[PDB]
């Protein structure tokens, strides 16, 4: 039940282990039945800001005149 | 971190190739080996440079600060983060101009009664809060700033193994500068001398922020003092541009000197 | 041969018949910023031939009593033609250099000059106040500065000089001068060569920086073996310094910068 | 007279003859300049120590 | 940095009249302009810290 | 997600385990997502000192005359 | 549409919501010298973004009594940033331009400005001595000059003005102004547009010339229909001139030129 993800290496050691292998991976295993007990995975996604930045009914191009 | 080459046997010579002669004016070092100037035997080399790698050279926890708090404003202290408060780690780092690494901080906490026969207190818990440049600095050992909703804090219980945390490469440049030949401001023509003046060799006024330390327990009239010794170890190290090491005593955060300007002893030219 | 060369950059050519090879600092030749290392997003200016050419700074004179000289880059070139113009009109600037030091004598003269190129060449000040050297003193321009034989603390509290006090054997920074050989260098030993040539790539912890606030390289010239001639206690030979910026690219154009002076 | 009122958001112009003097001046310190520090952008920047990127001003 | 620091200073923003505001008769000679600020798609922040924009006394 | 490397045995015990098998290997597993939390692998490489020892433009042979 | 545009050159952008198209003089867009038309053999400098950007010269004011204005190129831009620097540091220089004249009013104003770009715009002098106008007067820089309603002969023999006397209806050169429409132009008629935009290629009988000795283009602005408003005998509307050099390339680098003034 182990989950193996890879790390985003910031500072690199003068090793090939700093660039590949299990040496740039980390392992995770959940010990509790309730999902609330789990830690945060932090592999979180993003989205389009459009719902806030452009909640416009009739879609407009920046090059084209906004007021038409 | 590897092997050294074997010594190959070398016999006598009588040739027009003269590796012994050179010209150091070029700026190069003559890459001679014993067999170039003497007769050698074959030696199978087993020694390695495993311990002199840049990583192994720095792979030690060095003391960078001793923060003190008196639990009877001294109920809390603030330490501006730096590696220049001590000399040993600083001198090693300064063998290079730039560096890039992660840091491991270990905190050794000690405390004691000032009085041999007076006072008593229950076990102390310490809070080590990191205040990134910009965050509000505590004015009292118990004001709102200690809520740490965003600042990283470490709560240490006296007597437990030394606390330890890791910090990533946090520089705003692509590498840490051990030396900065410049200013943070350029004085412009026309402005008052008070204007555009800044320290030589200084970048940001607040580079990495500081640590605020306090004892969380309610203070008792008992006289107590605690000291937090901060140890830092660079891990995952890369360094650039070697420099000669510091020969005379340090005189501040800069390359300034003043006192021990005559480091070498006397020795006869023809005395072994 | 190792001894004869010709350097051509823009409209300027340098010839030498007594070289001792040339040094390319850290084995890196100057280059422009790659897209993968780029930071400022605006289109850079690259003057090319107008800025990347040989500029001759003022000639200094070597005597038996000289302690040494120093210059800072790009500082020493701030008033040099179109290179200086671009430097002051832009917030950011980057450049490499070809430093050519010239010094000829005769077969009856002796002396050796150590020419070092130092990245982040921070020098020591003259007061008990740390990092007190003021901008105007730290940036002398083409005339550069000089090394001293001893440290002398400025005590005038009313009017502090706020200047450098670079002691020669301490390499002007608290390190022993004999170890300065770990920096790219050449030696002008009068019995061997006329000059020293060093190609310096851009060195910094950033891809581009402010040329007015920050000096990337420092050039230090120290008499390793003092000047001596026949029997003339009196001997003077000039040392001319010719430097050419390379791969200049500037970002952040606005109104011109006019720094405070003296 | 205008700070902390709805007038702090209004910059007035007029039909006067051409002048070369600035209508307004600002420093690009999005998290610290008093005029930028309290905008939604400035508010978020004050929960972080570093910022990088391009900005756009619409009038 | 998110603090006023010369080392990481950003520059100046200013506005000027190119020609002049012109209005005919029976029209207001003074009017307002409103300014807006937002980040572009290449904007990012790092190192979470506490804000000075909220406090608590006692 | 375990990384298994071999040790460089210095002092050898009078065992065959001191010369072979998993007995001369060591195991590693990363527990943290951030690479900063990782220990140093210490399997670090070396390089050519030439950039410092011989930063010369026109390469020269030691047997051959430096000044030519 | 024919009316909305955006021009971007270097770090400068111009927007307009009331244009009347744009004119490209003689149908030629500015370009660099081709190898088949090259003359000076040295490597040219091409500042690119540092010089090829929009520079705003001083704003003039249009009144019921105005007769007209004129400027000379590259003269009007000689003090403009890095363009001026390159102009003075080089013996030879070549450039094209994007001239953008700005003039807004209201729906109750009238007036029409004729904006003409003239190659070799030679103007008439003020004395009986032929070709007597002196260099300093012929090259006013960014402030340019003005047209007059009549010719007035300078009679001060002791101190001749040695200036131009451009009469408006004679186009400042002895030709009728109504025929000036044979030159690339646009008209800023207040009821129709805000501006006039002209793209000028390099025009000369040579591929490259001296920018200090020779002005290639002349910009003439004449009130074709005078300014008038509601009932205000008093009316003033500014006319701003923004010009951007294009495809700049210079040859023959040396020490900087410092021309005599006033
Ligand atoms: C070139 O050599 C260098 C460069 C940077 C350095 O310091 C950078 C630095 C930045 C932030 C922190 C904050 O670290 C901490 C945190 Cl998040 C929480 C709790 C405690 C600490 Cl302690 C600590 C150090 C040092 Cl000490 C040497």
């Amino acid at each position: 039940g182990a989950q193996v993800s890879s790390q985003k290496v910031g500072a690199h050691e003068n090793s090939n282990r700093a660039y590949g292998g299990s040496t740039i991976n980390y392992t995770t295993i959940n010990y509790y039945r309730d999902s609330a007990s789990n830690a945060a995975s932090k592999q979180d996604f993003a989205q389009d800001p459009s719902k806030f930045t452009e909640p416009i009914k009739d879609v407009l191009i920046k090059t084209a005149p906004t007021l038409n | 971190a590897n092997n050294l080459p074997d010594t190959q046997s070398s016999g006598p010579a009588h040739s027009k190739e003269t590796p012994a002669l050179t010209a150091v004016e070029t700026g190069a070092t003559n890459p001679l080996v014993p067999s170039d100037t003497v007769q050698t035997r074959h030696v199978i080399q087993k020694r390695t440079r495993s311990e002199s790698t840049v990583e192994s050279f720095f792979a030690r926890g060095a003391c960078v600060a001793i923060i003190e708090v008196d639990n009877d404003s001294k109920l809390f202290s603030v330490w501006k983060i730096t590696y220049k408060d001590t000399v040993q780690l600083r001198r090693k780092l300064e063998f290079f101009t730039y560096s890039r690494f992660d840091m491991e901080f270990t905190f050794v906490v000690t405390s004691n009664y000032t009085d041999a026969n007076n006072g008593h207190a229950l076990n102390q818990v310490y809070q080590i809060m990191y205040i990134p440049p910009g965050a509000p600095i505590p004015g009292k050992w118990n004001d709102y700033t200690w809520q740490t909703s965003s600042n990283p804090s470490v709560f240490y219980t006296y007597g437990a193994p030394p606390a330890r945390i890791s910090v990533p490469y946090v520089g705003i440049a692509n590498a840490y500068s051990h030396f900065y030949d410049g200013f943070a401001k350029v004085p412009l023509a026309g402005q008052a001398s008070t204007e555009g003046d800044s320290l030589y060799g200084a970048a940001s006024l607040n580079d990495f922020g500081s640590l605020a330390v306090r004892v969380v327990n309610d203070h008792n009239p008992t006289k107590l003092t605690s000291k937090i010794r901060v140890y830092m170890k660079p891990k995952h190290v890369r360094v650039w541009c070697p420099r000669p090491p510091r020969a005379v005593p340090y005189y501040g955060p800069g390359v300034d000197y003043k006192d021990g300007l005559a480091p070498l002893p006397g020795k006869g030219l023809t005395t072994y | 041969s190792v001894r004869v060369m010709q350097l051509t950059l823009g409209n300027s050519t340098i010839t030498t018949q007594e070289a001792a090879n040339s040094v390319v600092a850290y084995g890196r030749w100057p280059e422009y910023i790659k897209d993968s290392e780029a930071n400022p997003v605006d289109q850079p200016t690259e003057p090319d031939v107008a800025a990347c050419r040989f500029y001759t700074l003022d000639t200094v004179t070597w005597r038996k009593e000289s302690r040494g000289w120093w210059w800072k880059l790009p500082d020493a070139l701030k008033d040099m033609g179109l290179f200086g113009q671009n430097m002051f009109y832009h917030y950011l600037g980057r450049a490499g250099y070809t430093v050519h030091v010239q010094c000829n004598a005769s077969k009856f003269h002796q002396g050796a000059l150590g020419v070092f190129a130092v990245p982040e060449m921070c020098l020591a000040g003259d007061s008990t106040t740390h990092m007190f050297t003021k901008y105007e003193n730290a940036n002398p321009g083409e005339k550069g500065g000089e090394f001293k034989g001893s440290f002398t603390l400025d005590t005038n509290a009313t009017n502090p000089a706020r200047n450098f006090c670079p002691v020669d054997y301490l390499f002007g920074s608290g390190v022993l001068a004999g170890n300065a050989f770990v920096y790219p260098h050449q030696i002008i030993n009068l019995r061997t060569n006329n000059c020293a040539t060093l190609v310096l790539p851009y060195v910094n912890s950033l891809s581009i920086d402010s040329m007015t606030k920050h000096n990337n390289w420092g050039i230090a010239i120290l008499p390793l073996a003092p000047l001596d001639f026949a029997t003339e206690s009196s001997t003077e030979i000039p040392i001319t310094l010719t430097i050419a910026p390379m791969c200049c690219e500037f970002n952040g154009l606005r109104n011109i910068t006019v720094p405070r002076t003296q | 007279q205008r700070k902390n009122t709805m007038d702090m958001y209004r910059v007035e112009l007029n039909d006067a003859a051409h002048s070369d003097t600035p209508i307004l001046c600002l420093s690009l310190s999005p998290a610290s300049d008093p005029r930028l520090a309290h905008t939604m952008l400035g508010e978020i920047l004050n929960y972080y120590t570093h910022w990088a990127g391009s900005l756009k001003f619409t009038f | 940095q998110t603090i006023n620091d010369s080392f990481t200073e950003g520059g100046y923003i200013s506005m000027f009249y190119q020609t002049r505001v012109v209005v005919p008769l029976s029209t207001p000679r003074k009017m307002d302009i409103l300014g807006f600020v937002s980040a572009c798609n290449d904007f990012s922040v790092r190192l979470l810290r506490d804000t000075t924009h909220i406090s608590q006394e006692a």
